[PDB]
């Protein structure tokens, strides 16, 4: 009911709209308030914070000065990105490095990824515990050339299944 | 790692020291008058642990009375008349008959509490009367050697209020019946409106009984209610009055267009007196005296005479997850019975579930085999049917309508993390205050793996086979987004595939083909998987085309497809020929689908088998896309192209080109063996693109499941080996107008079909998805037993003579075991809660706990449990069927799903070390179960970054089938 | 792809049509951002206004048929996923989103979330007025002294030389606007004030209340004189037809304010104390108040009362004005108020 009243005197100033940005963002990421509590609360608390980075733009310059201060610290979570702007996306790989366990994430731009180069340079094959091992047949195909000396009792030709009883 | 994450468990004490005395009481065949009763509010005020039940001879009741340490003073407590049978220690040992006695004992206590504390209680939840305020149901059982824990259900519900002097005053203006809850176990029925004061003798003598047992407040004390039709005076105090995804299916459909001491007395005996273990919920038929009747169900339930059932088995219980689950028609009518009510019904219900052609539902279990693709509750009556026999004894005591509407609906009708344990800390200190008159919190799974005295690490995840080079790579499961990125090459070296086109005449329509298909060339040709090019022959690029109007879909389908399917070298001189030195293209007819019954299309592939040479229709598949992947849309792409070389099924080959040009010899022998008439045609060998890694005599172990269908008439099975290196699965009709001996029977020489085509001896291990009736386990046990094993074993010798010499090359089964799979729905744990990376936003675990589960702690088959453990997964789960959860199916919408696993066979060593051939009943558990998180594995799709789903391969692509019987017939 | 969007000249449709799939393959990330919403929908309501200068007129042209469908659907869409970006684009389309045309097909899908868009259209409603108030005397009681200081200014600055047509009781009842009940509490306090005076004020309060007391509520009496007939309860009580729907139980602010009010010593009080019985005179002499329960409350406050106490020394200097009227109301209760002896009755000679 304060902040509301002075909210014409906030967008006067450029450095003090983020001032203000902030110290609110830690009320709402702290849970101190969630839908259960009150849902209005979210529905007014974002309704200013809407008009307070619109303000920025009525320079855009400004309006990624604080919005690169804000992703930094971090169904709640969906409302909150929903303001702020689009951001950039790097490809993950998941890392085990081993019984085996899962260790790390290291993230990637995908502009390095391309078949071009012949080894994987922006992939490290430690990451994957990769091993070299040799060739062999295949076991099933093995055990068909084995079959041919037995002659073991006639398989169903699979439709005696499927009959009445 | 869920290692930290905190789930809903709280040890309460231990049975350590404990000591029971056990009283008798036989009467004739009042409340003060009465010994058992007097006594039994005696020591409840006395906060002691005690329970009160019939018996099978009636006119007799027992007390039982519980302590720790010091003895608490028995010559006030306990009546004259009341004699001991039973003097017994924690040293003694403990049956299960008092093993679930504590369970009721200390919900006598905990009951009380809680009505002391503004909670009242509906039934089997406790809630508060006016989030915070949340109805919570509590269950008890005995983990460990000596420990005793519970489990809290909190479930949100609407809010409650309590009768006062206001809801009387529009009660009876209002000419409709006022609807309002009833008694501790949600009663149903209708306030009248003549409220009483506490200044009358009617309520005063009322009041004083009723403080005896229930802990009631301390003006407005009664008011007359009618329930069931029947009118009773009640304590107003206990009376309560209730408060009485979507934008995607919009886009596809936007391009449509556009393209009363007395009454709660009995009740307490049979409602809330079933407070039983939940480690033996996987209960099958009795042990004891060999009957789906045991223990003391027989005063529960409506003789014979079974003496001393010292199993945990539980008719009453197990009645439950018979009535609308996964079961055999004959096991069904079992627990139900036929001669009683509601058989009719389950019987009725079948026959209107189902109110062609033999090679096409072949075709359909084709298609499904590869990686890629109302009822009233019967205890819901149960309780309605005791309230007939409460209500007719209290209505004695004074001197359909009632199975309709007893038990009120507030219980039956419909979150977030940290409301939750916010309730979880406030339960704490009621019930450590309840036991001291310590209790361990929120339990992590560390602590609970910790407590069971048994790794509390994550399972490991086991790696795969692929290849870089020529030879074989080992590599994680995460590189498979970067298949074409790393070009690493498969298992089945490179198939080709050529293939048609079927298309109407729609010019739009035309166009989106053309641009996917050679699409489709490329994303299949930049990875390493061979060539897609078309037909050879030259007809608009592959494409053919065509012309309610399927008839003439059909036309040009038959006669167009049938006999179709049926000197200058300038750059040569450079290069010399090698010589003569020393495989088919897969063909693949792709049809698309103006559709939005389709089982036309697949016609055409009925027509196209009969009207070819055996050579081409030997490998024939199928492949159906639908058109709206032309018009409206990536990860389809690639995900097509791995489904279509998975389901190439390279043939074995009948000509081995020796050219040995002699009458006789060694190369002729093998060449003469291969055309003998009793090997089999069309082997169809299966390589994957991906096969699991092996973990250091040579053995195999397979891995089969099987489930029903929708009816009763189809049993589905699928079968896996250790490796996961074959898929194969089967269809078996089973139809009548004994009955299920045959079909159990007939799955068997299937399952022995595959290992006999092997020459090297084997392990057996059944997963059923359902979960396991009494009636199954007979036909499992008999056939499946040690001499039997041991009598196909000498028969094997005969026709085989290398099988009589070596007994490593003799493809027989060393093992023998079953496992049922069924889901738990008891506990929960939410991973928000803690005590570098989270969980569950972007990878899966799975975690482990088991256990040998004896009956107590102290022929041909044991215990239903044998051994148990649980099974749970960070890893979400498919579409599973109807009949899998609805046990419970509350639990089915949490992330961490819970899953329970028991043991029924465990058959050891049939030939005469191997974690199978160990007798240790925890040992074979936790072999078969990391294995089984292994073949979920297999179940990536490359175009997800994780496993599509939960569970193994084989249950999954049952599943792929059982869905698409439920869709398509 | 919003700049692309703003630069097609107005009244042709020749090229929206093919850029209207552009629309559809990138709407999943549009919702993801409210500022491409709000630049979008911005874009979209203000096309919405040229097509229409109904809907059904432009449905039979084949290419006008997709273009008020597919514009309609993407507005729905963006309310229902991100709601944050909506003073508002809305206040430029005259037709609802609730009521604005759907594809159709299934019916049950339709009406399902036609229940969907109007609770959420309710519900950015009632925010978009919470945002132009600037989310804010509405304290009851600071109401309650907010009405003090105010009507207190309206009625001391007024002269009572004149009963002018704006000064008049008809005009100034009417300019002072439960708080029915709250004005009557204050205006009594304002005629029994010490440091302004002047009986006139005095008259004006009897004469602003004996005509609006019986001729308001009378108008909300006759609608209950003929729904009173509710069972037994209500023809046991006959609330309406025994006697007519009035303003009371306004005496129970008055005799509280009043500890040992009965002196000359003090010089403030006492004028409080001579203002207080002629107030209390002329609300009986133009039956301003409800006197059929006045006189109840006091026989019950005279009969539960067995230097003297407060309610003994209101009915004995309480001057009542209706004289003759009855031996049965008047006589009787002068009698049985003071006791029992026959002393009074030389003061009576
Ligand atoms: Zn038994
Ligand atoms: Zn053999």
């Amino acid at each position: 009911n304060l902040v509301g009243g002075m909210f014409d005197t906030v967008q006067r100033s450029t450095q003090q709209t983020t001032e203000w940005a902030m110290l609110l963002l830690e009320i709402i990421i702290s849970g101190t308030v969630d839908m259960q509590s009150n849902n209005e609360l979210f529905t007014t608390v974002l309704d200013m914070l809407s008009v307070l980075i619109n303000g920025t733009l009525a320079n855009k310059r400004a309006y990624m000065n604080l919005a690169k201060k804000l992703q930094k610290e971090l169904d709640s979570l969906e409302k909150v990105r929903q303001l702020l702007p689009l951001p950039k996306q790097t490809r993950d790989v998941i890392t085990c490095e081993p019984g085996l366990q899962v260790s790390t994430k290291q993230k990637i731009s995908p502009w390095d990824l391309f078949e071009g180069l012949k080894p994987s340079a922006p992939l490290s094959w430690g990451w994957f515990g990769t091993v070299r091992v040799d060739r062999r047949v295949a076991r099933g195909e093995e055990q068909q050339r084995l079959l041919l000396y037995h002659t073991h009792l006639r398989p169903r030709p699979r439709a005696y299944y499927l009959e009445p009883l | 790692s869920l290692e930290d994450c905190h789930c809903n468990l709280f040890c309460l004490a231990d049975l350590t020291g404990i000591k029971w005395k056990k009283y008798v009481w036989q009467g004739p065949t009042v409340t003060e008058e009465d010994p058992i009763l007097s006594s039994f509010s005696r020591c409840l005020k006395a906060d002691v642990l005690g329970v009160w039940r019939r018996d099978q001879r009636p006119g007799r009741r027992e007390l039982w009375i519980f302590w720790w340490g010091e003895d608490p003073s028995f010559a006030d407590l306990i009546h004259h008349d009341l004699s001991e049978e039973e003097d017994g220690v924690w040293e003694n040992g403990l049956s299960y008959e008092c093993r679930t006695l504590l369970f009721k004992a200390v919900h006598n206590l905990l009951e009380r509490c809680l009505m002391n504390r503004n909670f009242v209680r509906i039934g089997k939840w406790f809630v508060k009367p006016y989030s915070e305020h949340l109805s919570c149901s509590f269950t008890f059982f005995l983990h460990g050697d000596s420990n005793v824990c519970t489990s809290v259900e909190i479930n949100q519900h609407q809010p409650v209020y309590l009768l006062s002097e206001e809801h009387i005053t529009l009660a009876q203006q209002s000419n409709s019946p006022f609807q309002v809850i009833l008694c501790p176990f949600g009663l149903n029925g209708t306030l009248t409106g003549q409220a009483f004061k506490m200044s009358d003798s009617a309520t005063k003598k009322l009041i004083g009984e009723w403080k005896q047992f229930y802990p009631i407040s301390c003006s407005l004390a009664a008011v007359e209610v009618l329930v069931a039709g029947v009118r009773m005076i009640y304590p107003a105090c206990f009376v309560l009055v209730p408060q009485s995804q979507t934008v995607d299916p919009q886009s596809v459909q936007k391009w449509v267009k556009f393209s009363s001491l007395y009454v709660n007395l009995i009740l307490s005996e049979s409602v809330m007196n079933l407070f039983k273990d939940c480690n033996f919920d996987s209960c099958c038929i009795c042990v004891c005296n060999m009957n789906i009747k045991g223990a003391d169900v027989g005063v529960y339930i409506p003789q014979e005479a079974q003496y001393r059932c010292t199993c945990g088995f539980s008719a009453v219980m197990n009645r439950k997850f018979g009535n609308n689950s996964g079961l055999f028609l004959e096991d069904e009518l079992d627990i139900i019975g036929r001669n009683t009510d509601c058989g009719k019904e389950a019987e009725k219900r079948f026959e209107a579930l189902r109110a062609l052609s033999d090679d096409l539902i072949l075709l359909l279990q084709d298609q499904c085999t590869n990686l890629f693709s109302n009822w009233v509750r019967v205890e819901e009556r149960d309780c309605c049917n005791d309230c007939y026999l409460a209500l007719e004894h209290g209505r004695q005591f004074m001197d359909a309508l009632v199975k309709s509407s007893c038990l009120h609906p507030w219980s039956k009708r419909n979150q977030c993390s940290q409301d939750i344990l916010r309730m979880l800390l406030s339960l704490q200190p009621v019930l450590q205050d309840a036991i001291q008159k310590g209790v361990q919190g929120p339990l992590t799974w560390q602590q609970f793996h910790k407590m069971a005295g048994r790794s509390p690490e994550p399972l490991p995840i086991p790696t795969f086979l692929l290849g870089y080079d020529y030879d074989y790579l080992v590599l994680s499961p995460f590189a498979l987004p970067y298949w074409e990125r790393l070009m690493l090459e498969p298992y089945g070296s490179q198939r080709d595939i050529a293939y048609v086109v079927l298309c109407p005449e729609n010019e739009a329509l035309l166009n989106g083909a053309k641009s996917f298909f050679r699409d489709l060339t490329a994303i299949y040709e930049s990875c390493r998987l061979g060539q897609h090019r078309p037909v050879s022959r030259l007809l608009t690029d592959g494409i053919m085309r065509v012309g309610s109007k399927l008839k003439l879909y059909a036309q040009v389908c038959r006669y167009d497809l049938g006999p179709y399917l049926a000197t200058m070298d300038r750059d040569k001189v450079g290069i010399p020929t090698d010589g003569d030195s020393h495989y088919p293209p897969a063909i693949v007819v792709y049809i698309i689908d103006p559709f939005t019954w389709t089982l036309g299309l697949l016609r055409c592939f009925l027509e196209m088998v009969q009207t070819l040479p055996p050579h081409i229709k030997s490998t024939v598949s199928v492949q159906i896309i639908p058109c709206q992947y032309l018009l409206q849309p990536p990860q389809h792409l690639k995900s097509l192209a791995f489904s279509a070389f998975t389901q190439c099924r390279r043939p074995l080959p009948t000509s081995t080109n020796v050219k040995t040009l002699t009458g006789f010899g060694p190369g002729l022998a093998m060449e003469t063996a291969l055309r003998s008439p009793d090997r089999p045609e069309c082997i169809r060998l299966y390589a994957p693109p991906f096969i699991l890694a092996p973990v250091k005599q040579k053995y195999n172990v397979l891995f089969v499941g099987y489930c029903l269908s929708h009816d009763q008439r189809w049993i589905l099975a699928s079968c896996t080996d250790l490796y996961g290196e074959l898929l194969e699965t089967c269809i078996i009709n089973i139809d009548v107008p004994s009955a299920r001996k045959f079909g159990l029977q007939k799955l068997w020489e299937w399952c022995l079909g595959l290992v006999q085509m092997s020459s090297l001896p084997w392990r057996v291990v059944i997963g059923r998805l359902g979960r396991i009736g009494h009636g199954e386990l007979k036909d499992w046990s008999c056939l499946l037993s040690r001499r039997n094993l041991q009598s196909l074993s000498k028969r094997l010798k005969d026709m085989c003579r290398m099988c009589g010499i070596s007994a490593a090359d003799s493809p027989s089964i060393l093992s023998a075991c079953l496992v049922a799979m069924e889901p738990q729905g008891s506990f929960v744990i939410m991973p928000d809660s803690v005590s570098q990376l989270n969980t569950p936003q972007d990878t899966s675990c799975t975690h482990i706990l088991v256990f040998p589960t004896s009956a107590s702690v102290q022929p041909n088959i044991l215990q239903q449990p044998l051994a148990l453990g649980y099974f749970v997964s960070t890893a979400k789960a498919g579409p599973l069927p109807d009949w899998f959860w609805s046990a419970c199916p509350q639990a089915q919408y949490q992330c961490p799903l819970f899953l329970k696993a028991s043991l029924h066979l465990h058959v050891p060593s049939v030939q005469s070390s191997h974690p199978l051939d160990s007798n240790q009943t925890s040992d074979v558990l936790r072999f078969v179960l990391e294995q089984y998180n292994a073949l979920s594995w297999l179940t990536c799709d490359p175009a997800t970054q994780d496993r599509r789903s939960c569970l193994p391969i084989h249950f999954v692509v049952l599943n792929q089938l059982y869905n698409f019987i439920m869709n398509m017939l | 792809v919003l700049e692309c969007f703003e630069k097609i000249r107005p009244g042709e449709d020749e090229l929206l049509k093919l850029l209207l799939p552009l629309l559809l393959r990138y709407s999943g990330e549009f919702v993801q951002s409210a500022y491409l919403s709000r630049r979008l929908a911005y874009f979209c309501t203000r096309r919405l206004a040229l097509q229409l200068d109904p809907f059904s007129d432009l449905l039979m042209c084949p290419q006008h048929r997709p273009l008020v469908f597919g514009l309609s659907c993407i507005l729905q869409t963006i309310l229902l996923c991100c709601p944050s970006a909506l003073g508002s684009p809305l206040d430029h389309l005259p037709i609802a989103p609730s009521n604005l045309p759907m594809p159709e097909g299934n019916s049950a899908f339709t009406q399902q979330v036609r229940a969907k868009l109007r609770e959420i259209e309710q519900q950015i409603k009632e925010r978009g007025q919470a945002v132009e108030v600037r989310w804010s005397q509405e304290a009851t009681a600071g109401f309650t002294i907010g009405r003090v200081l105010h009507t207190l200014e309206v009625l001391d600055s007024h002269s009572f030389e004149r009963s002018d047509f704006s000064n008049s009781l008809d005009s100034l009842c009417n300019r002072i606007f439960s708080d029915d009940d709250a004005v009557v509490s204050l205006l009594c306090e304002w005629a029994v004030s010490c440091k302004r005076s002047g009986r006139h004020r005095a008259m004006v309060v009897a004469k602003l209340l004996e005509k609006r007391q019986a001729e308001i509520e009378a108008e909300r009496c006759g609608e209950s004189e003929a729904a009173d007939e509710k069972g037994s309860i209500a023809s046991g009580s006959l609330s309406a037809p025994s006697a007519p729907i009035f303003q009371d139980v306004l005496l129970q602010f008055l005799d509280t304010q009043a500890p040992m009010l009965t002196d000359p010593r003090s010089e403030s009080e006492r004028v409080e104390f001579f203002n207080l019985v002629l107030l209390f005179c002329e609300l009986i002499r133009h039956d301003v108040f409800s006197h059929n329960m006045y006189t109840c409350t006091l026989i019950s406050r005279g009969d539960l009362a067995f230097d003297q106490p407060r309610h003994v020394q209101y009915a004995t200097h309480f001057p009542i004005p209706q004289e003759e009227s009855c031996s049965h109301e008047c006589n009787q209760r002068l009698v049985v108020l003071f006791g029992v002896g026959k002393q009074r009755d030389d003061a009576r000679h």
